[PDB]
């Protein structure tokens, strides 16, 4: 299973910030103008649009990967052991070849 | 590919390297709203989990018994062993006894 | 021992994030607001994390019986007893460490973390989560029997200790709120009580605006204003649901609890089925009393593999 | 929720719950093109008809 | 036969005798607890009706 | 009379049993381990059987 890992969204009140690259597996980041988000308080921001959300978003592997994972293998030249039983006489024994 | 199995890959489970291709895609935040809101496809290795069926252990021939650590079919009723036997003089019997 | 295990909040604020279903069909700001659900547990265990924290003093020093919450921009503290989990009906909660619950649920559609309020007001988040956890067997059974197999599985320790999983702790953002600001004779009193505020106000001073009150000797009145609280002497949790105060790196972290273990679950034996021999026929008669999986094949060079989950009594 | 009963009850003033039981199939129809289970922190606002408060 | 019915059968009400074939069988009690654990094909009168 | 028909429970003791879930999903030796529940009414009535008293 993947982690999606999904920081807090870098909100800039009053001015712009750029995104930028980054080599995380399946790394998506975008930057939102005009943003005017709210809290419980009120409104984040002084400026009424000049403000940006930078969302960042990016896959991991999960933290349990180490112990719940499949393999995938490739499966060929199988050698065959075989444990055979060999009696005769007073010898009656259990032999692996 | 995105929601089937392998859609994250790692080619040891300690590998620094993942490839991942799970169709994540941000989407700008409803207005108001703090959440960076986004959309991804959800994990092949989740869904095949429960599209997996019944194992190789239920549908093998001859009857084999599959069994993992290591990856082996147990018991396959199939074919013929050859034998050579070397078998020293003092196994027998003469025939004077 | 636990005090040393739950010390690591002490560092730490809850936090009051946004929740799109409290319980009520609709939205607020809630102090149990659930950030995400794991479900890795074979045996179906849920893990869920909350913006509250569960076991825990105003103090941050661990207590049995207090859940911390914020009430606004003061933590509060309240029973554990009221701490209540549901997706169709009750869960059972095997264990609860800060943000973080372990639960034993029945299937649903849903799923409720809810406590009540220092007040004794319930306050709750309810999210959209299928929960319809695969058998660890063969069988879709539904209570743990007296008798039965042992089979391997997997479940979340009720441990505390610390773990390789870990969530990143930051600073929280300058938090808005404009009941600071009231006026006076056109002038704006800023009301830091205990706080420290940071505002701007246009005709005013702008930048932060320190500890203790300030008058604002103008006529600015509370348009064109604004004020924020900050510089915080606790982290939170960064959530998707609450702004970043920067981009620099975490100022710490805190481990995420009750680590997944190797376990055996109590499975079933369904009956021994009723059998008939007919010329290279076996009839079984199949009396269930769960969806019961059904499978046969040839031991031949061509097996042809039957595979039925038995709900039904059948032959 | 969805169900098959409707129940209404409340406490008597000695505490003795009373209460009435009456069978009334709650499947509502989903606003819109999904039968979602519950309210989104993201999606469309579609308009439907409530009970106003 | 069991599980169908008839499994127990009994010539009057007021009979005394009583055939029953159910495929009752005991198992061995699980390591550690006290409980006669065993398996029976469900009453098939219960089935029928 | 509802007394002299109870006071037969007076030779009587309540007890522990072996109990597969209690309610939490784990083992228990609890005072109301279900010994059998009973269902020969037609109209669905249950006649369940506890350990306490």
């Amino acid at each position: 299973e993947y982690k999606t890992v999904v920081p807090s969204p870098f909100i800039k009140c009053c001015g712009t910030s750029e995104c930028s690259s980054k080599e995380q597996p399946d790394y998506q980041c975008k930057v939102y103008t005009g943003v005017y988000p709210f809290m419980w308080g009120g409104a984040y921001c002084f400026c009424d649009s000049e403000n940006t959300q930078l969302s960042e978003a990016y896959v991991d592997r999960s933290d349990v990967c180490k112990h719940d994972h499949a393999s995938a293998y490739k499966a060929h030249t199988a050698s065959l052991k075989a444990t055979i039983r060999i009696s005769y006489g007073t010898i009656n024994q259990t032999t692996e070849a | 590919q995105p929601g089937r199995f392998g859609d994250i890959q790692s080619r040891t489970v300690e590998s620094k390297d993942l490839y991942a291709n799970t169709a994540l895609k941000l989407s700008r935040p409803s207005p108001g709203v703090v959440h960076v809101p986004y959309t991804q496809t959800p994990s092949g290795f989740k869904y095949w989990l429960k599209e997996k069926g019944s194992s190789l252990n239920t549908k093998a021939p001859f009857g084999c018994k599959i069994k993992t650590n290591p990856v082996r079919a147990m018991d396959c009723a199939v074919g013929s062993i050859p034998v050579s036997m070397d078998i020293p003089d003092s196994a027998f019997t003469r025939v004077v006894d | 021992s636990v005090t040393e295990h739950f010390n690591v909040y002490k560092a730490t604020r809850p936090y009051l994030a946004y929740c799109a279903d409290c319980g009520d069909g609709y939205f607020c700001y809630s102090p149990v607001a659930i950030e995400k659900i794991r479900d890795e547990a074979s045996d179906g265990m849920l893990k869920i994390q909350v913006s509250a924290q569960i076991g825990l003093d105003k103090a941050g020093t661990h207590a049995h019986t207090k859940i911390r919450y914020m009430a606004g921009h003061d933590v509060q503290e309240s029973k554990r007893d009221s701490l209540r989990v549901y997706t169709s009906a009750a869960c059972s909660i095997h264990g609860t460490m800060g943000h973080f619950i372990v639960a034993h649920c029945p299937p649903g559609d849903y799923l409720k973390v809810s406590f009540e309020d220092a007040d004794s007001h319930v306050k709750a988040c309810k999210v959209q989560y299928k929960h319809d956890p695969l058998p660890v067997g063969r069988e879709k059974f539904v209570v743990r029997p007296h008798f039965g197999v042992e089979l391997p599985c997997t479940s979340y320790q009720l441990t505390t200790a610390p773990t390789d999983e870990e969530i990143d702790m930051h600073t929280p953002p300058d938090i808005p709120d404009r009941t600071l600001l009231s006026q006076t004779a056109g002038n704006v009193k800023i009301t830091a009580g205990g706080r420290t505020i940071r505002y701007n106000c246009t005709c005013g001073r702008d930048n932060v605006g320190t500890t203790s009150t300030d008058k604002t000797i103008n006529t600015c009145k509370i348009d064109q204003c604004h004020a924020a609280v900050t510089s915080h002497d606790k982290w939170q949790f960064t959530s998707p649901f609450v702004p970043r105060a920067d981009q620099t790196a975490r100022r710490g972290k805190v481990h995420v609890p009750f680590p997944l273990t190797n376990v055996t679950c109590r499975v079933p034996l369904a009956r021994a089925p009723d059998v008939t021999y007919g010329k290279k026929e076996v009839t079984l008669r199949l009396h269930p009393d769960h969806p019961t999986l059904f499978s046969y094949r040839s031991l031949g060079a061509e097996p042809h593999p039957y595979e039925e989950w038995v709900d039904k009594f059948s032959e």
